């Protein structure tokens, strides 16, 4: 029952059935009665997860070569920043097998196979896995809630299959959702500011804190 | 099409569609047969 | 059903009576039914001719590459001098195709009209749907007249997205000649040697 | 630069900013100046820990003329002095 | 001169169309059948049945005035 | 209590509305009967409060209009950014703007036009373009026409952003009566979100990409070797060899220590020496300063979070003796009315256009802006037509609250009341103020005239004859020149040239600008000025405040807004309506306009705009003339719309005939419109009778009647032509002489 940054205006429709229901919405942005396209009750708390498990992909991501490449695990060549790896050409360009421009359209064809499945079970849920789609259509189906499918693939484990656990499952993967798209959002002024990347601005700090800070560090 | 064509069909965009191909024509008689003054045939 | 987007409701005028039918109309052109005629009319002989069209692109310039034959490539093919002036001949066949559309256009408006020789009354065409007209000049083998309706529409079904791949397919033929300036069988091989890099983002 | 004047002017219009909205010395958010200056109770809705009132809205609008009062201290004293 | 001279038709031509309209729809006309029970020089009829602004036979001399004044310029 | 309403698809999407024309108004939902339904169906069309009395349909209506107005200026800005990415010589301009004209339009070969593609030089042919963008763009640091092509697809692509948000607001989310009526957050995010942040934005530009490449553009270097924007904000060692204070690298930001910020940020004022534009260590200070103060500005107001101004508490606070009940209601006014706020709206967008105009022939803001007088001469009269136009408009739309949206029960005592319950004695001291401008003034000029035509020129009012030295503009001149010793101390300069503290800059051997002079002349012309404003107030003044009623029609608020009169009866109540006045206050716009940009014209063409030789000596273009030609209305006729008018007639076989062309078409236009103004409909109508009677004759008979346009639309059509004609007149003349002479 705990409860931080709430107003009565927020409390009327944050009633406590959502995983991260801690009543933080000073600006009432999940109110009911002006719901639209995409500022509604049932869109955002299903943004906040897809924006959730990106950044605890995203946060996870952009450290992973410069912690491996410390410990020395992977090549150095691969052991680079996320900011000059292909992602902004400006401040680094890696080699892949591919260009970037090419490598995107591979992204949005493989992202507009997968993306494009996961909006239509918003609209509509269960009408996705119908029609024909390589004898892999039945496990694509879904729960009647879709930022949770739970089928044979994304539950492929079946980690939380009581109610009252996954229930309280899904408030510790928006609590580690919520703080990776704080450590995205991190590592994004980090690059600007500091212009290295997060894992050494980490060991930076770590070895004189009063003199690498975000003041003393531009 | 039942409205889409009625919509194409009134004043405005068939004056448009008209006199585009009449100032259309009118300027491409005036590329291959420039300065005109005098009718030939 | 197939559906392009199997989560979207198939439109009312794409009941998938018509072959090659996944009920693609986003911008709903096809609403009106006098309308959709046409333009099922419209896209027989758009697929027909891509398809004759794709056979005079790729596969001459496949056997170009191959050395099998030393004709042009497709886009410098009509800038060739032939024995007839490439201004007269479009006037011969305009005028061929007067009596080969034209008659054509007399089947979309009136259905089973033009089926008859006029030169020969003996001789007509053995056909029942509008823009399939059968016969010995059209369908020497017998093989579009089938008793069977499951067979015949998924041949017809056959003939559509074997059509609507080469007007993907003369239509990427006319932009890959504005951009790169090079055959589309020499942009596939260039594509096959290094499929990362030899792109459209290759500039 | 921690026993410097920019930072001593800067930490103490914040502080004494907070002190006024805390201790109903100055405008927040849960009590409003009418035309006659006269500090009234309302209910702006928003909920904290604070007995007296303080919200989140107040110490970033006591911080904000913590900002802006400071600013102009620090260097109105800096053309000066 | 050909030119000009056709510019005096159009003058001659335009101010005898007012003129004649005036003259020959100062009894009545489709919009007011009864413009000689209001006189010659009658403002207007009122701003009914459309408008009926200039409707006199005096206002067509009036608009012809700048017509000759056109022409003779 | 501040919140999103919006509801979701309140129209479906459908074209069976678009087959419809007169969907929505209910009288032309029954078709068309007479021509005049098509004129109707044009003057109702974005009338959306005729259409419903649901201010909930209306607000959204309006909100998806100016969605649809957003994609028409993105599509406008779009093209002239790709018309200077291909049909411009902006790199070759670029390279030297001192002898290559500014150049963005080209003309297809085909009936003999291809003679408008001029000499504008650099290897190029085209229209000469004077709208400023060349300019724009230097002060932008554009240096290739790459970055104007991607401006130019991202303007495409904000049009298609626009198009599809005027689509969403009306056919799938749209908003609710209340979200429009939170004016307190719409103020709160226009100050700080859209002026704040957007001159916090520009500034962050104008630190990193215009202020380096200004700076190497005015050191000699080739636009094709210097460094590409980013490079400055990469390569920060670049970006420091510009500015020392870059060094620092934004620890004096959080520090306070702003003086040390004083390499790039500066109060210099005055103009560059090398390009006679503002610099842009100012304009980046000055956007800087507007951004921390709109910003500031922005959390005035109160939306939901407790802290702010509800301004009904204001406006109901603000009450006075002489006044009583004021300033109440008008809360109700500007939230339940959508041309009360129209009105406000357009009076500040007209007057600070105005602002505008003055403030960039005087502070010219770009590089090579005042040197290039077609530029100045076209944006001054750009800007004033503009500004002429909006507070017109904001008269009309006032009028049209009166008429439509003025309830007289919430509007008891207050200020709108009041002012109303003495609108008599307002327009008639404004109209002895304007008859007492008007003689003195005028028949000053009169007076200088009749002197000057009886061979008396002591006797008029010269600077040699009996003077009126403006003292008062002459003082507030040399108290803004004198200002930098002791009132505005740290300032490198003065704050315009125009004032008198020197500086004669001279950009590629032209006038960038100097000292003006005010004598007798611009007195005079001040007062004539001073007079066309006040005349044109006075018709729009009384349109507002007789839209209600009158002593001639006291129920003039039935009649409507664009109703003709109410008949012959009074004496003649011809031209009575609001309608009629906003009609008439657009010909003495033009009268104020028109003198306005004339008064400049050759008032910078005779003591701004000209040329410096060796040794210090300035010839301006019409020399010395405005002191003594322009005090009478014959040196007006002869100095200025004779001896300037000698290029527009004489423009023809050469690129400037189509001028030429369009200042004939322009008088065309203009004798065209005193067929439809003096004229009216029911002469017309029988005229159209007997050409019905010869089509009867020949069985050509349409359905559609054919009618005389309406006394309304025949003032509409007529004023119409009037203003295209005679703005097309002087844009002629204005862009054939200051280009030819330029
Ligand atoms: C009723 C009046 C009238 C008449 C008789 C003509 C007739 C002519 N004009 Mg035209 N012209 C007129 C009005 C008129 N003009 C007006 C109103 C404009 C201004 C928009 C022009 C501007 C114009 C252009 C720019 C061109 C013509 C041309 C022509 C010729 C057309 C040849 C062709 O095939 O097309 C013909 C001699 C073309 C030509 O051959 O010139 C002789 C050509 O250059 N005229
Ligand atoms: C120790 C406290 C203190 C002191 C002595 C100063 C002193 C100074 N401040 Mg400062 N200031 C302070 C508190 C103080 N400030 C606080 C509390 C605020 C926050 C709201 C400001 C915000 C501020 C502003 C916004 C401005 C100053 C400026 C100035 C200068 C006064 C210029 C003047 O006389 O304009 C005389 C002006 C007029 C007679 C008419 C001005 C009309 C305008 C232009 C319209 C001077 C260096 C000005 C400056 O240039 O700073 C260097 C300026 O821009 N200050
Ligand atoms: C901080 C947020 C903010 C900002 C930036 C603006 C900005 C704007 N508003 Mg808006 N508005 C807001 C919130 C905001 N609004 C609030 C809270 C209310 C509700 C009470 C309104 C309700 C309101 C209405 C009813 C209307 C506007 C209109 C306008 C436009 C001004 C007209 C123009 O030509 O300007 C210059 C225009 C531009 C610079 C174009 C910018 C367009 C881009 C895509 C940004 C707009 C999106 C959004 C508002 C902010 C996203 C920021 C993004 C850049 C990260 C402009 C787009 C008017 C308009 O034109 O309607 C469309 C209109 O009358 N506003
Ligand atoms: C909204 C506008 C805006 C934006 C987006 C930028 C963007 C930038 N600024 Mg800043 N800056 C701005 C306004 C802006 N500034 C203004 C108006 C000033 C005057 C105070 C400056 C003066 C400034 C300096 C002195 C420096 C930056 C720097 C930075 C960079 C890192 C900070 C960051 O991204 O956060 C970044 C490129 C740093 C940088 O990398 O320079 C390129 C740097 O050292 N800024
Ligand atoms: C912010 C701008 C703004 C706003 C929102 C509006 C909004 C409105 N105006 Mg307008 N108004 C303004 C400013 C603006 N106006 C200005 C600039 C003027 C001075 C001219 C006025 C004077 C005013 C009056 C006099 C009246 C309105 C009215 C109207 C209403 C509907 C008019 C209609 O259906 O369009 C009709 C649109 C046309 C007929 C298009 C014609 C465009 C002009 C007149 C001619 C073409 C000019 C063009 C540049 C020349 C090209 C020539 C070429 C094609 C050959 C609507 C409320 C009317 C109303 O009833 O209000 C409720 C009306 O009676 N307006
Ligand atoms: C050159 C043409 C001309 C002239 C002389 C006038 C004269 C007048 N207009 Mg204007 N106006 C004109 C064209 C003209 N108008 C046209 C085009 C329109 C139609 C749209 C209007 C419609 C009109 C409106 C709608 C308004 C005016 C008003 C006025 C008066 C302005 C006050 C003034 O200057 O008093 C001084 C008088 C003069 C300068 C006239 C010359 C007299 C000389 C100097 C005196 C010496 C002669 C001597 C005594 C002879 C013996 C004035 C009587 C306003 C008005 O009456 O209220 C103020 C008003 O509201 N005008
Ligand atoms: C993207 C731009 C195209 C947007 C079209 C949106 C729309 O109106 O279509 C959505 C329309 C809505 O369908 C509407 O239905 C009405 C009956 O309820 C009438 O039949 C209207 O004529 C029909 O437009 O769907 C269609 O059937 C598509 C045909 C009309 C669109 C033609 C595009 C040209
Ligand atoms: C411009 C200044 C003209 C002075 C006007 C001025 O000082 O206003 C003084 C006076 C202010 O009245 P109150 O004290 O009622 O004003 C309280 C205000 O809050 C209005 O609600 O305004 C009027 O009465 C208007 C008189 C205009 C008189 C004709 C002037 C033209
Ligand atoms: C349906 C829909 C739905 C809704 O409506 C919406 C939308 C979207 C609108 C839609 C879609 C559309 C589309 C996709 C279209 C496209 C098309 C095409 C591309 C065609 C082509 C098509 C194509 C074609 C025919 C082609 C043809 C071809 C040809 C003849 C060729 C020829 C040739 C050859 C042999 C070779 C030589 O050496 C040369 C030549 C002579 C050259
Ligand atoms: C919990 C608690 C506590 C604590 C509290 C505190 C300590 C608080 C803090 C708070 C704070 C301490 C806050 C602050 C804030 C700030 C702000 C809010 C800011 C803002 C800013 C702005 C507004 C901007 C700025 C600027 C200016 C002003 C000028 C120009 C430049 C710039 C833009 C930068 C105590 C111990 C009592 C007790 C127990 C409990
Ligand atoms: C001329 C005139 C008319 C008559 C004006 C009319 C009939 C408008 C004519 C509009 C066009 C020219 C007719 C409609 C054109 C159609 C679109 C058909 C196209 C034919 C060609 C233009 C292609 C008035 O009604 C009037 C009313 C009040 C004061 C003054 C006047 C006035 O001066
Ligand atoms: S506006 Fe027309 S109807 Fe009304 S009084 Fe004048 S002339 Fe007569």
């Amino acid at each position: 029952r705990s409860l931080i940054f709430a107003s009565k205006q927020s409390l009327s429709y944050l009633d406590g059935t959502l995983p991260g229901d801690y009543g933080f919405d000073p600006l009432g942005l999940m109110d009911p009665e002006g719901a639209g396209g995409f500022i509604d009750p049932q869109w955002l708390p299903y943004a906040e997860i897809i924006n959730g498990r990106f950044a605890m992909l995203g946060a996870a991501g952009a450290i992973a070569p410069e912690v491996l490449g410390r410990i020395g695990l992977i090549p150095q060549e691969t052991a680079i920043p996320w900011f000059q790896s292909g992602v902004i050409p400006p401040v680094g360009n890696y080699s892949y097998w591919a260009d970037p421009y090419t490598l995107f359209v591979l992204e949005m064809a493989l992202m507009g196979f997968a993306e494009h499945r996961r909006a239509q079970d918003y609209y509509k849920p269960g009408s996705m896995g119908k029609q024909y789609f390589l004898g892999l259509e039945k496990f694509l189906g879904g729960s009647g809630n879709p930022a949770y499918p739970g089928g044979p693939i994304f539950n492929f484990l079946g980690f939380g299959k009581n109610e009252k656990e996954l229930q309280e499952l899904k408030v510790k993967e928006v609590k580690n959702g919520r703080l990776a798209m704080m450590a995205v959002l991190g590592y994004f002024t980090q690059a600007i500011f500091t212009g290295v990347g997060p894992f050494q601005n980490l060991l930076d700090h770590l070895a004189d804190p009063v003199h690498n800070n975000v003041l003393t560090n531009l | 099409m039942q409205d889409v064509k009625t919509y194409l069909s009134t004043a405005p965009v068939l004056a448009t569609l008209w006199f585009g191909f009449l100032a259309g024509l009118l300027i491409e008689i005036n590329r291959f047969f420039p300065d005109a003054l005098v009718l030939p045939l | 059903r197939p559906l392009w987007f199997p989560g979207s409701q198939p439109p009312e005028w794409l009941d998938g009576s018509l072959p090659g039918d996944f009920g693609f109309d986003p911008l709903g052109l096809g609403s009106d039914p006098e309308l959709l005629k046409w333009f099922v009319q419209a896209e027989l002989v758009h697929c027909r001719w891509a398809m004759l069209g794709a056979a005079g692109i790729f596969i001459p310039e496949a056997l170009t590459k191959a050395g099998i034959l030393n004709t042009p490539s497709w886009t410098v093919a009509g800038d060739q001098q032939y024995f007839t002036d490439a201004t007269t001949l479009f006037v011969i066949e305009i005028i061929l195709f007067a009596w080969a559309e034209g008659r054509r256009w007399a089947d979309i408006i009136n259905p089973g009209c033009v089926n008859v020789d006029p030169v020969f009354p003996n001789n007509k065409l053995t056909g029942t749907d509008v823009g399939y007209p059968g016969g010995l000049w059209f369908d020497p083998l017998g093989w579009g007249q089938t008793g069977d309706a499951a067979k015949l529409k998924d041949l017809r079904t056959r003939e559509i997205k074997n059509g609507r791949l080469a007007m993907l397919a003369v239509l990427g033929a006319v932009v890959q000649a504005n951009y790169t300036h090079t055959g589309p069988i020499d942009n596939l091989l260039a594509h096959l040697a290094d499929p990362g890099h030899n792109t459209i983002f290759a500039l | 630069y921690i026993g410097s004047s920019t930072n001593l002017i800067m930490v103490a219009s914040t502080t004494l900013m907070l002190f006024a909205g805390r201790f109903g010395l100055a405008p927040s958010a849960n009590r409003k100046s009418t035309a006659g200056l006269k500090l009234v109770d309302r209910d702006s809705g928003l909920q904290t820990g604070d007995p007296a009132g303080f919200t989140a809205t107040d110490t970033l609008a006591c911080g904000a003329m913590g900002h802006v009062i400071g600013v102009g201290i620090v260097l109105g004293l800096k053309a000066t002095a | 001169d050909f030119l000009v001279h056709h510019a005096i038709a159009l003058g001659l031509h335009t101010t005898t169309l007012i003129l004649v309209k005036g003259a020959l729809d100062a009894r009545g006309s489709k919009l007011m059948p009864d413009k000689k029970e209001f006189g010659y020089s009658f403002p207007c009829d009122g701003p009914g049945r459309g408008g009926t602004c200039d409707i006199s036979a005096w206002d067509a001399f009036y608009l012809a005035v700048f017509w000759m004044l056109n022409t003779i310029g | 209590e501040v919140k999103i309403m919006v509801e979701k698809d309140p129209v479906k999407t459908s074209f069976e509305k678009w087959a419809k024309p007169g969907h929505f108004s209910r009288t032309l939902a029954k078709g068309p009967n007479t021509t005049t339904w098509i004129w109707n169906l044009h003057a109702d069309a974005h009338d959306f409060d005729s259409h419903t009395n649901d201010l909930e349909e209306i607000s959204r209506k309006v909100f998806s209009a100016h969605f649809g107005q957003l994609a028409v200026i993105f599509i406008w800005l779009s093209g002239m950014y790709f018309h200077g990415a291909r049909f411009s010589n902006y790199e070759a301009w670029l390279s030297d703007p001192t002898h290559i004209k500014p150049s963005a339009q080209v003309v297809w070969p085909i009936v003999g036009q291809k003679i408008l593609n001029g000499d504008v030089g650099g290897g190029f042919q085209g229209i000469q373009i004077t709208s400023g963008f060349f300019q724009l763009w230097r002060a932008s640091g554009i240096t290739s026409e790459l970055q104007l092509y991607t401006t130019a697809i991202g303007g495409l692509i904000f049009a298609a952003l626009m198009l599809f948000a005027g689509w969403f607001h009306y056919h799938k989310a749209a908003p609710k009566l209340a979200w429009f009526q939170n004016v307190e957050s719409m103020l709160n995010h226009h100050l700080a979100g859209l002026l704040g942040l957007g001159s916090l934005a520009w500034a962050g530009h104008q630190v990193h990409v215009s202020l380096p490449i200004n700076r190497l553009l005015d050191a000699g270097v080739d636009p094709k070797e210097i460094p590409l924007p980013h490079e400055f904000i990469l390569n920060r060692d670049l970006l420091a060899q510009l500015y020392p204070s870059f060094s620092k690298g934004l620890t004096p930001f959080f520090t306070l220590n702003w003086s040390e910020y004083s390499d790039f940020l500066t109060f210099r004022g005055g103009l560059n020496p090398v390009t006679g534009g503002l610099w842009l260590t100012d304009t980046a200070h000055h956007h800087l300063a507007i951004a921390v103060l709109f910003l500031v500005a922005g959390h005035m107001y109160r939306t939901n979070f407790g802290i702010g101004h509800s301004m009904k508490e204001i406006l109901e606070a603000h009450k006075g003796p002489f006044t009583g009940e004021g300033h109440k209601g008008l809360y109700e006014i500007l939230t339940t009315s959508w041309h009360a706020q129209l009105a406000i709206n357009l009076a500040m967008l007209g007057s600070l256009t105005i602002i505008v105009a003055h403030h960039m022939y005087a502070m010219p803001p770009y590089p090579y802006l005042a040197t290039d007088y077609a530029t100045q001469l076209s944006l001054f009269t750009h800007h004033m037509w503009i500004g002429g136009f909006l507070v017109v408009g904001a008269a009309a739309h006032a009028a049209i609250f009166m008429v439509r949206d003025y309830d007289p029960t919430t509007q008891y005592n207050n200020l709108l009341d009041r002012v109303l319950r003495h609108r008599d004695a307002i327009i008639s001291h404004l109209n002895w103020v304007c008859i007492f401008l008007g003689f003195h003034s005028f028949g000053l000029y009169i007076h200088n005239d009749t002197m000057s035509a009886l061979g008396r020129p002591q006797d008029m009012f010269s600077d040699t004859a009996i003077q009126l030295q403006p003292v008062f503009a002459q003082w507030i001149q040399n108290t803004h020149a004198l200002a930098p010793s002791l009132t505005a101390p740290n300032a490198t300069a003065s704050t315009s040239l125009t004032w008198g503290g020197g500086d004669l800059v001279a950009v590629g051997g032209k006038v960038a600008l100097l000292p003006i002079p005010l004598g007798t002349a611009d007195f005079l012309v001040h007062h004539i000025h001073a007079f066309t404003i006040h005349v044109t107030v006075l018709i729009l003044l009384k349109g507002v405040l007789f839209a209600r009623s009158s002593r001639l029609i006291p129920d003039k608020a039935n009649l409507g807004f664009r109703f003709p009169c109410d008949g012959p009866g009074r004496g003649g109540t011809c031209q009575v309506s609001a309608w009629d006045h906003v009609f008439l206050g657009l010909f003495w716009m033009y009268n104020a306009i028109s003198v306005v940009i004339f008064h400049f014209s050759w008032k910078m063409q005779s003591d701004v705009w000209g040329s410096i030789s060796d040794q210090g000596v300035v010839t301006h273009i019409t020399g010395g003339n405005f002191a003594q030609s322009s005090i009478t209305i014959n040196g007006w006729l002869r100095d200025f719309l004779w001896a300037q008018a000698s290029q527009v007639i004489q423009s023809y076989g050469s690129s400037l005939s189509a001028y030429g062309l369009l200042f004939l078409g322009a008088h065309f236009v203009w004798a065209f419109s005193l067929m439809f103004l003096f004229s009216g409909r029911g002469y017309w109508q029988e005229l159209i009778e007997s050409i019905v009677w010869a089509h009867n004759k020949l069985k050509v008979a349409p359905a559609i009647q054919p009618r005389a346009l309406s006394i309304v639309q025949g003032r509409a059509v007529g004023v119409a032509h009037y203003l295209l004609g005679g703005i097309a007149t002087t844009w002629a003349f204005f862009l054939a002489r200051i280009i030819s002479v330029g």
